[PDB]
């Protein structure tokens, strides 16, 4: 019943592809939401241009 | 427990509360009120030969 998020932000100079290397993900926040989750979707930003 | 609490320079992460030693003993503790790191050392003991 705890929704735990771990995060890590690294500067990558690679142009394409998942980098090869090691980086540990420090915890970001844990929330006692206590709900059932089976699916998820990502949200992106939209840049409106003339 | 029981021991000597010495202020220590353990590099505790913000989400870490205590540091178990290799022997899984709580070597260091974060003070709950003042968020500082205190190393715990067992009080002096030894054998006494005559
Ligand atoms: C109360 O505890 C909080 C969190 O450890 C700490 O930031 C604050 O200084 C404490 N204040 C008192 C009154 O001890």
């Amino acid at each position: 019943g705890y929704f735990k998020i771990y995060s890590k932000h690294t500067p990558i100079n690679l142009v394409r592809g998942l980098p090869q290397g090691f980086s540990a993900l420090e915890p970001l926040v844990d929330l006692p939401i206590g709900i059932n989750i089976t699916r998820f979707q990502t949200l992106h930003i939209s840049y409106l241009t003339p | 427990g029981t021991g000597v609490l010495t202020e220590s320079n353990k590099k505790f992460l913000p989400f870490q509360q205590f540091g178990r030693d290799i022997a899984d003993t709580t070597d260091a503790v974060r003070d709950p009120q003042t968020l500082e790191i205190l190393d715990i050392t067992p009080c002096s003991f030894g054998g006494v030969s005559v």
